[PDB]
């Protein structure tokens, strides 16, 4: 058949993919001063969920 | 502004009439192979001062190598024909 | 030379002319916005504090 | 007797590829996979990089605020112009909270 | 009348070397001329060689850039004169350049300790 | 105020449209070169409307159109002054580049990249008009060297004739000097004023500020022809006359008197410079006329006198008269670009032969030429109402009414008679003597594209210099009250000059075999000036370049001391460490050498 | 950041199992998809700069570098594609994986933070390098070109690392920024001294002085078109980082710990622009005038002005672009030729009509004709040397004469002659080199137009 | 600038030289082409005033006098023949003389037109080959093993067959 071929095309994309997760779960990560800091301490109006 | 180009009658024709207008030797009737040194008892300084008279007619100039060589009105011309590439 | 001279132009403009008329009419429809200045009840978000359309989009959706 | 020279094979030829591709581009010899390569050449890197990276450039907001601080420097200008202040002082941080030695 | 010189060479002409009628220098003359005629006709049997499909190798280009590139320090040999001009080359421009920015930079700063240097708009530096 | 910037603009739209055909395909299918022309035509038409409304309001005008970058409280952005001098000089520009476009056209047929030429024409024309109407003197540097560049293309146009290329490498060299001082008073502006704008600098009409005017003054003096850095105005030459008019007739060389005269505030408060300005330009206007008399190429001729009128221009600058400058370089630019344009002609029409030792009788064998030609010799000479007389005559009243060094005036009038003469020589040995060219003749010049420029070139050469001067705003006070061997002294001395070279010219005959004296040598070789310098400089510069660095610090110390001491170093060592045998009998010797020594180590520390 | 290097991480093993007739465009394709995607980071709304992990960061100094190395990276690719042709698809892979290794271990050291991780990626770049000289040059000296490469880089490497221990100890971490806001002053006694030896030394001897700058015509002459482009562009910058970012830390020693080494920077710029005039071979050439270029932006380094940085980065961006350019160039009149000499091949622009306006528009880069970014960075240096001191106009003057010289010289002596007549191998233009031409020049174009992008910390 | 010179000359071509170039700078000095061939009319005389004498001695003094005295009292700017060497068209040209074998790598549906003239390179090539082997060995048989030899060019002594390096003459360009 021919997926053997034209499936390399799938790596990069997800890797890229894999790339924004990562990034995701370090900003995940460090959560901490997520509204503690003195120049972006807002009151969390309601129904507007944590950043 | 470009003028025609030069062909083999032109040439020969001004040729004819440049060496006859010459006073010193040619007696006014030039065979085109009227070899100067051998069939007119012509000067080397005749010779030298023709090639010069030619340099000026045809704006360009002729290379020593061959002033010296050139012994012929035909050759002459076979000269300018091959330098102006002549007679397509 | 021709060859590489048409070429790189049509690989050029086939995108650069549909953006550019992209950006020409988001320009004359959507156009630029005003500096409404913040009511006191009203906490203004990313997507809100810039001034070009194109550019709050993507401020909105990505970043 | 007098010497003799390594076995090895002679110093190859200079060719032409026009000579058998003269739809040549420069990539390979196999002419479908020359076309192909410079066509994704030229699109991945003349009709999306070059202009979707330029537009996204170009439309980029305030790049280090070089537009909010102008905007900004106005509005404090108007501010102190009005209330008389000086537009700049010679000292940035309170002279009163600083304490110095003798 | 005229002197020669290291630019303006005696011209053909007046050499008196030249216009010399030896038989010896003659003949050097005309093994000159079979020389450079081998020469030139082993280039023009390439020329016009057909069934070519190559450029020509110029040997005495390659040697004349070997001999600039790659064949110096071998060749070279260190002796007094050139460790001279090399030690030279080497150190005194830079010293002197050395001194006149120290001079000048301390010149600034004491005018500045004094507090007179008009300063005034230097504001990007 | 709106038609204003609209027109500022247009023309620079109009001049950009066709270097942008030239990308497209249009051109195979075009008359390129015509339609150059016409877009230069209504560019002019356009550029007209400022002067009409500059001469009826007198309001100058100032522009920013674009904002580049924010560096830091050092902002810039693309900034236009159409002032006077811009606003005019555009439309001279342009009123003479019309006509040269048409010669080209018609005097570059045969040629395959004719196209290429006239692009590199028009993109030459954009940055000097960018350099005339810019504010910014980063935009400023942008016209200089990109007016460099046009000018080493178009003299090497003809990629074999080799000469051409060293003129060109000779053009770059000088104009890079200039760029020195250039680039020295922007650093020195930029410093102690933290901007780089006339409207902001205009303020350093107090302070010494003496750098930055002699860095000006070295970027005229290399742009421009002076002493020390003219030999490059000669050489182009060996290109094309069209551009050997255009970029060496009224454009390339005027632009560092431009760039004076706009920083001219800042140079009636230093008395050096004031006096600088006469030891090095009325100079010219003797090394250079000397150089003038025998020198046979018209075009050499011709440039010359251009460097001659250059140093008269700087003359009259250091001693204050910038607007007298300004409208010399505006009338000068007319007559030195026709007298051009009928040379090609003749060249032309005949097969390329520069010299007048080969040419005659051209008055009855082409009339026209001849006729322009006589009308722009005598206009350069200074006849009283040909728009040379109206700055030419104000600045030799001013030279000997002012304060001005004796030296200085009395070549600078040795010049004005040698004018005159090289002007009479050009008509004696080209329009009066016999017809000592070849036999063949295929003349023709009832061609319109050839015909008509220099009919309107010289209707302009004729009016336009009048029109100036009694329809701009008086901008100086002159002086009207001296006596008459002071207010003719330029006409008296012009006849002098025409009859002393009718004299000699016919002095030519009577057998009078000539001798190869030394002043006339001199007059031809330049002064040897080139043969020493041109000769020495770059053989000791090559030469250094070679032995020291290259060979004596880059191939051999630099390597002898680091690298190759380094390999002999450890090179000797390893011999040593592995010069070692197999014998036990002296491995058991080594060990206890070793053992004594901790021994003895550890006893001497306890 | 990932985003950046896991794609430029799975290009390898796409590499390795890729077919023959499709791993070329199929790399070369989605390493242009790398470069677009990297630039995520210019979305510098703020000054605050941008921090992802403990372990990469980014910067305005550093992202310019990112993308110029993520778009070198597949123009590598692309000149590295008619030579090598007769060689085997494994070896041409391996070439490639190397090229991608590099191209990897620059992204992450231009963004990292600890200067120790910067150290460890700094001297991994050589693996690959030393790599592609040795087993695909056409010479033979490529060997020591490679030692002197190796040795010079790790001498440096050393006394750096000893450095950064004594500050690791001394001071409690190496992390960007807490080294800045915990710098302090030092008592200037010679054990300082030398620290700031041990640590501008290395960084040094990679952007070549006049003392040390003989390892750089041996590799970009020996070595082919990539690894030419690579060290002329990048592997001379990271010592340039390295140094503005480790600079903080040394305040005041920075005052008189740089008339020696400006000197030198000067007077190198000065004799290397006059070899420029005649060196014959093309690439050493090309080589000694980045070291004329490298000078500037050393002496604009140490004496540490804003307007001295932002011209260093300017200039920085615009000769390794622009030395990319040339090399390509040298290397196409070499395919054809086979001969670097350059007074060899002549009297072209009559068959290669169009070239010669990517012959010319590099030239007229490097002479620093305006507007361009080039001109902006010698000119601000130029500045900052002058507010410096007033007695250095003289030799920046001439070194812009001698490069306005050498300049044309080069465009004259193969664009300007006549043409031979036994040099039938002139295979016309590929379009290929054509399009790594107009790709090397054009972003000069759109960042003359915008520059705010490459500016530096100041801006 | 075809045939080639020999390694020495001789008195003769030396004193020709001199008269030409003395000639050349007279016209240029004195511009009438009347009193140029007066003073022409001069120098010819005091030539053949000497000219009937042989003896080498007064040959070798007189030339090295007159060589003197001509770079003595030569044009400084003398008048350059503009096709030749000097001139304001030397090479004016050469940037188009483009050779021939630039053909070879035109493209088909270039050469697609213009194709009588691609209908004639062929049979002027096929003129080449075959008859190129001959053209050594008429060299490579007359090599005279003296080793003493100039750069001239014997002909095809046979009939038929071609000369022998005809290619880097034929097919020069024009002028133009
Ligand atoms: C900023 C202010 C500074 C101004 C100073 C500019 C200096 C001028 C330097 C110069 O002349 O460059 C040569 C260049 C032309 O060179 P050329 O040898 O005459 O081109 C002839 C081609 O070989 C053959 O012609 P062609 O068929 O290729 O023409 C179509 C065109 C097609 O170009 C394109 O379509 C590419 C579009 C991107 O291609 C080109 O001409 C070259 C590109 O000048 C230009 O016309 C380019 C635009 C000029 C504006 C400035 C460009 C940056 C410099
Ligand atoms: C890091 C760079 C070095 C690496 C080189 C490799 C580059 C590959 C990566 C992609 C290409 C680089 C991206 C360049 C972005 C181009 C920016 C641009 O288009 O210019 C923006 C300009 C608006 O002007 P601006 O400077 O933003 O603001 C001043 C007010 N006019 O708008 C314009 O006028 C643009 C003109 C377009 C025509």
């Amino acid at each position: 058949q021919l997926l053997r071929e034209h499936w390399v095309h799938i790596l990069v994309p997800a890797g890229f993919v894999f790339g924004c997760y990562l990034d995701r779960k370090d900003d995940e990560k460090l959560t901490a001063f997520r509204n503690k800091s003195m120049l972006f301490q807002r009151e969390l109006r309601p129904n507007e969920e944590v950043t | 502004s470009d003028a025609p180009p030069l062909t083999l009658d032109g040439i020969k024709d001004r040729v004819l009439y440049v060496l006859k207008l010459y006073d010193k030797i040619d007696p006014e009737k030039l065979s085109v192979n009227s070899h100067f040194m051998k069939d007119l008892g012509l000067d080397s300084l005749d010779q030298v001062e023709i090639i010069m008279a030619m340099e000026d007619e045809f704006g360009f100039e002729i290379p020593d190598i061959d002033a010296e060589k050139l012994m012929c009105p035909q050759e002459i011309v076979d000269y300018i024909a091959d330098k102006k590439d002549v007679y397509e | 030379d021709a060859r590489f001279l048409r070429l790189m132009k049509f690989y050029l403009m086939l995108t650069g002319i549909p953006v550019i008329i992209g950006i020409t009419l988001v320009n004359i429809f959507i156009g630029e916005a005003e500096l409404a200045e913040i009511p006191e009840g009203y906490i203004p978000e990313h997507w809100e504090y810039y001034k070009h359309p194109i550019s709050r989009w993507i401020a909105r959706n990505f970043y | 007797e007098p010497t003799m020279q390594w076995q090895e094979d002679p110093e190859p030829e200079d060719e032409n590829v026009y000579a058998k591709n003269p739809d040549f581009h420069g990539y390979d010899s196999d002419p479908v996979v020359d076309v192909w390569n410079m066509r994704a050449v030229f699109f991945f890197g003349f009709s999306i990089v070059l202009v979707f990276g330029t537009t996204f450039v170009a439309y980029v907001p305030d790049y280090r605020m070089q537009e909010w601080a102008r905007r900004e420097a106005e509005r404090l200008v108007k501010y102190r112009e009005v209330n008389g202040l000086p537009i700049m002082e010679s000292n940035y941080f309170d002279p009163s909270k600083i304490q110095l030695p003798e | 009348k005229y002197k020669p010189a290291p630019l303006a060479t005696l011209p053909s002409t007046l050499d008196p070397a030249e216009y010399d009628v030896s038989p010896e220098t003659r003949r050097a003359q005309v093994e000159r001329l079979s020389i450079r005629a081998r020469l030139k006709r082993e280039y023009l049997l390439q020329y016009n060689d057909p069934k070519r499909v190559s450029h020509i190798e110029d040997p005495a280009l390659i040697r004349w850039t070997y001999a600039r590139s790659a064949n110096i320090y071998p060749n070279f040999r260190p002796t007094p004169k050139n460790s001279l001009l090399g030690a030279v080359a080497g150190f005194g421009p830079l010293i002197f350049w050395y001194y006149v920015f120290k001079t000048d930079r301390d010149r600034k700063e004491r005018l500045i300790q004094e507090g007179k240097l008009d300063r005034k708009f230097n504001i990007s530096y | 105020m709106n038609i204003f910037t609209t027109s500022i603009l247009l023309i620079f739209i109009l001049l950009l449209s066709p270097i942008l055909i030239s990308m497209s395909n249009l051109i195979k299918h075009i008359n390129f070169p015509l339609y150059t022309t016409t877009s230069i035509k209504f560019s002019f038409i356009i550029s007209l409307l400022p002067l009409l409304m500059f001469f009826h309001n007198n309001m100058e005008y100032m522009i920013t159109t674009w904002h580049w970058v924010t560096m830091n409280s050092m902002e810039l952005k693309m900034s236009f002054k159409t002032d006077f001098f811009s606003i005019l000089f555009t439309s001279v520009a342009l009123f003479v580049t019309w006509s040269i476009m048409q010669f080209s056209s018609w005097y570059m047929h045969s040629d395959p990249n004719i196209n290429r030429f006239i692009k590199y024409l028009t993109l030459f024309l954009i940055t000097m008009l960018i350099l005339t109407s810019a504010n910014n003197m980063f935009q400023l540097f942008i016209g200089w060297e990109g007016v460099g560049i046009m000018s080493f293309l178009l003299i090497g146009w003809w990629y074999g004739r080799t000469d051409a290329n060293t003129a060109a490498l000779q053009a770059i060299l000088y104009n890079r000097i200039g760029d020195i001082g250039f680039i020295l008073a922007m650093v020195w502006f930029s410093l102690n004023m933290n901007s780089w704008e006339l409207q902001q600098i205009m303020f350093s009409n107090n302070n010494d500020n003496l750098i930055p005017l002699m860095g000006l003054l070295i970027a005229a003096t290399g742009k421009s022809a002076q002493f020390g850095l003219h030999p490059w105005l000669p050489s182009a030459m060996e290109g094309p006359t069209p551009v050997s008019a255009l970029l060496h007739s009224s454009t390339m060389v005027v632009a560092g008197i431009f760039l004076l005269v706009r920083f001219h505030p800042l140079t009636t408060n230093n008395n050096f410079i004031l006096t600088t300005m006469l030891c090095l330009g009325a100079l010219t206007t003797l090394f250079t006329a000397i150089c003038a008399l025998t020198q046979n190429d018209i075009k050499k001729i011709i440039a010359f006198s251009t460097s001659s009128q250059l140093g008269l221009m700087m003359v009259t600058l250091g001693m204050n008269q910038p607007h007298l400058a300004f409208l010399h370089i505006c009338t000068h630019a007319f007559f030195k670009a026709m007298l051009f344009m009928c040379s090609g002609s003749i060249i032309h029409s005949l097969a390329d032969e520069q010299d007048i030792r080969k040419m005659g009788n051209i008055t009855k064998i082409m009339p026209f030429t001849s006729s322009c030609l006589v009308i722009g010799s005598l206009a350069l000479t200074g006849m009283p109402f040909l728009t040379g007389f109206y700055s030419k005559d104000l600045i030799i009243e001013a030279i000997n009414t002012c304060n001005t060094n004796a030296w200085a005036l009395l070549i600078t009038l040795i010049a004005t008679s040698m004018t005159a003469m090289y002007s009479m020589r050009i008509i004696y040995f080209v329009t009066m003597t016999k017809p000592r060219f070849p036999p063949l003749i295929s003349i023709n010049e009832n061609d319109p594209d050839l015909m008509n420029p220099i009919k309107r070139l010289a209707f302009g050469s004729i009016f336009a210099g009048f029109v100036i001067s009694y329809n701009i705003p008086p901008t100086s006070i002159p002086v009207l009250t001296m006596p008459w061997f002071l207010k003719t002294t330029a006409l008296i001395i012009s006849v002098l000059g025409f009859l002393i070279a009718l004299e000699l010219n016919n002095l030519t005959m009577k057998l009078s075999m000539n001798k190869a004296n030394p002043y006339s040598s001199f007059s031809t070789l330049l002064g040897f000036f080139p043969s020493i310098i041109h000769r020495i400089t770059p053989m000791k510069s090559l030469n250094l370049s070679l032995k020291t660095s290259l060979t004596l610090l880059d191939l051999i110390w630099l390597e002898k001391t680091i690298p190759k001491s380094t390999s002999t170093l450890h090179t000797n060592m390893t011999t040593l460490t592995t010069n070692q045998k197999g014998l036990i009998k002296l491995y058991f010797m080594s060990f206890l050498i070793n053992i004594i020594l901790i021994i003895i180590l550890y006893s001497i520390n306890l | 950041m990932l985003k950046i290097i896991l794609p430029s991480l799975m290009l390898l093993p796409l590499t390795w199992l890729s077919s023959p007739k499709k791993t070329w465009t199929n790399v070369t394709s989605y390493s242009f998809l790398i470069s677009l995607t990297s630039l995520t980071l210019l979305w510098q709304t703020d000054e605050n700069y941008k921090n992802f992990s403990n372990m990469f960061s980014s910067d305005p100094l550093s992202t310019p570098l990112i993308i110029l190395t993520a778009w070198l990276l597949p123009l590598m690719l692309m000149a590295s594609q008619n030579h090598l042709k007769k060689d085997n698809n494994v070896l041409q892979k391996l070439y490639i994986s190397m090229l991608i290794s590099l191209q990897i271990l620059l992204i992450m050291t231009f963004s990292a933070t600890e200067l120790i991780m910067f150290y460890i990626l700094f001297e991994a770049t050589l693996i690959p390098t030393l790599i592609i000289i040795t087993r695909w040059g056409n010479q033979t000296e490529r060997l020591n070109a490679g030692i002197y490469f190796l040795f010079y880089t790790l001498i440096g490497s050393i006394p750096l690392l000893i450095a950064l221990i004594l500050i690791q100890n001394h001071v409690g971490t190496l992390n960007l920024m807490i080294l800045s806001f915990t710098t302090h002053t030092l008592d200037a006694s010679w054990s300082n001294n030398l620290l700031w030896l041990a640590c501008m030394m290395a960084f040094l001897i990679k952007m070549p002085l006049y003392g040390v700058h003989l390892w750089l015509p041996k590799a970009h002459v020996e070595a082919p078109i990539a690894g030419s482009m690579i060290l002329a562009a990048i592997l001379l910058k990271l010592g340039s980082y390295g140094m503005i970012r480790i600079s903080i830390i040394l305040d005041p020693l920075t005052k008189y710990m740089a008339y020696p080494f400006i000197l030198l920077s000067l007077w190198g710029m000065i004799m290397t622009s006059s070899i420029c005039l005649r060196q014959t071979d093309l690439k050493s050439l090309i080589a000694y005038s980045s070291v004329s270029h490298m000078a500037l932006v050393i002496a604009s380094i140490m004496i540490q002005t804003p307007w001295s940085f932002m011209g260093a980065t300017m200039l920085m961006i615009a000769h390794g672009l622009t030395s990319s350019l040339l090399f390509c160039l040298a290397n196409s009149n070499y395919e054809r030729i086979h001969s670097r000499t350059m007074i060899m091949a002549r009297g072209l622009q009559m068959v290669f009509p169009l070239m010669a306006t990517w012959w010319l528009m590099a030239s007229l880069a490097n002479l620093a004709l305006p507007p361009s970014i080039n001109l902006m960075g010698e000119l601000f240096i130029t500045m900052s040397l002058f507010s410096w001191s007033n007695f250095t106009i003289i030799l920046m003057g001439i070194n812009i004469i001698i490069t306005g010289m050498y300049s044309m010289y080069m465009i004259i002596t193969t664009q300007r002659g006549k043409l031979t007549n036994h040099m039938i191998n002139l295979q016309p233009s590929h379009t290929r080199e054509l399009t790594l031409m107009a790709l090397h020049m054009i972003p000069l174009i759109l960042l003359t137009t915008s520059p705010k992008l490459i500016t530096g910390l100041t801006m | 600038a075809f045939c080639a010179p020999p390694a020495y000359l001789t008195h003769q071509q030396k004193v020709l030289r001199l008269y030409k170039r003395a000639l050349r700078h007279l016209e240029s000095w004195c511009i009438h082409r009347d009193k140029y061939r007066y003073f022409a009319c001069l120098m010819r005389a005091r030539f053949e005033e000497h000219k009937n004498e042989k003896d080498m001695m007064r040959a070798t003094q007189l030339l090295r006098e007159a060589e003197e005295e001509f770079w003595q009292n030569q044009h400084p700017q003398p008048y350059i023949f503009p096709d030749s060497p000097g001139g304001t068209s030397f090479e004016r040209y050469e940037c188009y003389k483009v050779p021939e074998w630039c053909l070879d790598y035109w493209h088909p549906s270039e050469k697609a037109m213009y194709p009588d003239y691609f209908s004639k390179r062929e049979q002027w090539k096929k003129l080449r080959m075959e008859s190129w082997d001959r053209e050594v060995k008429q060299l490579q048989e007359e090599t005279s093993p003296d080793g003493i030899m100039t750069e001239a060019l014997p002909p095809a002594r046979r009939e038929g067959d071609l000369p022998p390096l005809w290619w880097h003459i034929v097919t020069r360009p024009r002028e133009r």
